[PDB]
């Protein structure tokens, strides 16, 4: 029920299990990443989409369960100068498995010149910065992509939301429901004494 | 490591001048190189930035180029009312801080000596009343430069605390220098005769006066 | 753009300074400035940057406890409190602009520095400001000038018949003296057909100690 | 200790571009260098000697200085019609033998590229009834080059000796390049298709015979 008190979003397209039936159901393990990327990139962050920023910084295999929450973000990442903090990485050696993280500094060559640590006509530095500036147009603005990804059969289900607690009926022939003990029954209260733990 | 530059660019006018800055292997190439000049007595300026883009402010006019360990920076000639002292800065990951250049000093290129002249001021009485003495002697109308001044008794060149002054160009197309030394009154009145001799490179004149007016 | 300031006071070693260079014409949130000292005769040397508007800021590989950093967003102007003054911190101190932003390490190779202008003046010195207490030099076409000394700090103007004359009046340069004075020298030519004659006065003004000295220069008896 | 030089020099015309020439300190500074210039296909000749001096026979249109570890060569703009390689040469005590840098090439710096065109050509029974059987492709027709040529026999690429010669600049602004590959008829004759590719950086096109006409 905080989820969306978050501003406007941009991208809610899901590839599973409702957004409403996410109480219904309590999971073990889910997962939370979180990155800045450009207006244009937002649409190829998905199960099997090829792109500029798809392969080589992030990539999604077919087995999602979860969806990405995008909004709009230009009045913290967006300075009238540039913000050059953020950058992509797309001089890469080959193909990228999916939901693995990677940080290079060595530069990438795209020919048979061997550059151990040049930068010449082939050999090009792999980190190439973003420039945001509000000059620049609604595809071409920081959005703060986040992605939840949900995990199953690793233990028994410990995270989901609340439970709805409700008031308390007193002498009345009224169906109750403590943690799981169904039944039916007049609540009254007791004179034994509970060891703290039971 | 360190960043090098060569103390001063000796360039012609009318013909192209480049310079040089060397650095290490983390230092150039895998980062931008940039360059920046400065004014005499005021504030620098940055002249290229990320090796093929330039300011807005300054012509068609200069280049710069980046090859591996080196990088240059190409003049399409000089002017010789405008010369200022060029900069070298880069970034090395290791040293985690910006790194600068020595400093390069474009000179122009041929003219002729001329004639110093020398003075000597000895102390006066009011001075001689505080019970002290010092000495001092000055040289002008000479060019070029780069001159040694030495004090002489007469007999013996006395080492009491000399200094030389490096020279400095004022605005009538001249330098100057200057040497101070101070003695005690005892010391200055033990020798009646003093004097101090100038190096121009060639020809060397001595300013002899006595300690009596 | 501008980045004028007020000049940096002497200061002994052990003691603290603070400069700053003030910020207009735009907000002071998206811009990190930068300092740097220009050190005579050599390169220059960086400590780090200051992000205008949360504490992330770090230190050089040389410089780890001797500066010291505050920001100040009411006035937006960065403030310095710099600490154990020797005698390598002789230099002036430029603030530098910059353009862009950048908070990580890896961020700043893009950037570069925009604009210089009007920085102050540092010189760390054990011998310091004091009240000159200079006498009449005696003089030798003839030449004569007056000398200054037992002062601090650098410069000091001389003027000579009241500011009437200003050929051939040119300041010597001074040097650093193990008591720790300088010796700044202005000459005149005049004929030697007039040298105990024509009364000739100079006049040396003291910027910090305020004392104007009206001397006439006589020859040696 | 081995001099360095860049491979080639990237210097757009109509401004001012330099190279470097770093060394040793028992190399560079105690002794002169020189630089040297060759045109393609004929006989070098010296064009700074002394750093400062220059031979008859050229224009004052280039300068040279030295300064330090390396040596800087300032040209005065770029000649589109006029391009040669450049060389860095120098004396070391220790290696008692004239040093000779690595080249550098300087290169104009930008044309949209064109539509190759590739042929196959299979042997002719003049070739199989000597029991061999050799199969060449060509490219032509494209700009720039460095390009690339494999062979391919429609369900697997073949690797029996497969080279790839280097491009060659003709005379009428025009690149090209061939592949050849030689095998025998048995394994000639056991594919029915066969065919070669080209890249040309964004480009690929195939040419598909058959071994029967």
């Amino acid at each position: 029920s905080v989820l969306y008190n978050f501003a406007p979003f941009f991208a809610f397209k899901c590839y599973g299990v409702s957004p409403t039936k996410l109480n219904d159901l309590c999971f073990t393990n889910v997962y939370a990443d979180s990155f800045v990327i450009r207006g244009n990139e937002v649409s190829q962050i998905a199960p099997g989409q090829t792109g500029n920023i798809a392969d080589y910084n992030y990539k999604l295999p077919d087995d999602f369960t979860g969806c990405v929450i995008a909004w709009n973000s230009n009045k913290l990442d967006s300075k009238v100068g540039g913000n050059y903090n953020y950058r992509y990485r797309l001089f890469r050696k080959s193909n990228l498995k999916p939901f693995e993280r990677d940080i290079s500094t060595e530069i990438y060559q795209a020919g048979n010149k061997p550059c151990n640590g040049v930068a010449g006509v082939n050999c090009y530095f792999p980190l190439q910065s973003y420039g945001f500036r509000p000059t620049y147009g609604v595809g071409h603005q920081p959005y703060r992509v986040v992605v939840l990804s949900f995990e199953l059969l690793h233990a028994p289900a410990t995270v989901c939301g609340p439970k709805k607690s409700t008031n308390l009926v007193k002498n009345k022939c009224v169906n109750f429901n403590f943690n799981g003990l169904t039944g039916t029954g007049v609540l009254t209260e007791s004179n034994k004494k509970f060891l703290p733990f039971q | 490591p360190v960043l090098t530059q060569p103390p001063s660019a000796s360039g012609p006018p009318g013909q192209s001048v480049s310079i040089s800055c060397s650095g290490s292997r983390s230092n150039i190439g895998t980062n931008f190189v940039y360059w920046y000049q400065q004014l005499p007595g005021a504030a620098p300026k940055l002249l290229i930035y990320k090796n093929d883009q330039r300011p807005s402010g300054v012509p068609e006019r200069f280049f710069g180029s980046k090859s591996g360990t080196s990088a240059s920076l190409a003049i399409s000639g000089l002017r010789s009312e405008d010369e200022v002292d060029y900069y070298c800065a880069a970034w090395d990951d290791s040293l985690s801080g910006h790194v600068f250049g020595a400093g390069t000093k474009v000179t122009v290129l041929g003219q002729p000596k001329a004639a110093p002249s020398v003075t000597l001021f000895p102390p006066s009485s009011e001075e001689l009343q505080a019970n002290k003495a010092t000495l001092v002697c000055l040289i002008s109308d000479f060019y070029p430069g780069a001159v040694t001044v030495a004090w002489k008794a007469d007999s013996s060149p006395v080492k009491a605390g000399v200094e030389t002054t490096t020279p400095s160009k004022q605005s009538n197309n001249k330098y100057a220098a200057s040497s101070y030394l101070s003695l005690t009154p005892e010391q200055w009145k033990s020798h009646r005769s003093y004097s101090c001799q100038v190096t121009h490179e060639g020809s060397t004149v001595e300013k002899t006066v006595a300690p009596t007016e | 753009v501008q980045l004028v300031q007020s000049g940096a006071e002497v200061k002994k070693p052990g003691a603290s300074v603070k400069v700053s260079c003030k910020a207009s014409g735009y907000i002071f949130s998206d811009y990190n400035i930068h300092w740097v000292r220009q050190a005579p005769g050599q390169g220059l040397e960086w400590m780090g940057w200051i992000s205008p508007d949360s504490d992330d800021t770090n230190y050089a590989q040389s410089f780890q406890g001797r500066v010291t950093m505050t920001r100040d967003t009411s006035i937006t102007t960065v403030y310095m409190e710099l600490s154990s003054l020797r005698s390598d911190d002789t230099a002036v101190y430029f603030c530098a602009r910059s353009v862009g932003y950048c908070s990580l390490n890896s961020c700043q190779r893009w950037m570069w520095f925009d604009t210089w202008g009007q920085g102050a003046l540092v010189t760390v010195s054990s011998a310091s400001t004091k009240g000159p207490s200079v006498f009449p030099l005696a003089p030798s076409t003839a030449a004569l000038g007056c000398l200054v000394k037992d002062y601090f700090p650098e410069p000091v103007t001389v003027s000579w018949n009241s500011g009437a004359l200003t050929s051939g009046v040119h300041t010597f340069p001074a040097v650093l003296q193990s008591s720790g004075l300088y010796s700044l020298s202005s000459v005149v030519t005049v004929p030697s057909s007039s040298l105990g004659t024509q009364t000739y006065i100079c006049n040396v003004n003291h910027k910090p100690s305020n004392t104007k000295v009206d001397k006439k220069v006589e020859p040696k008896s």
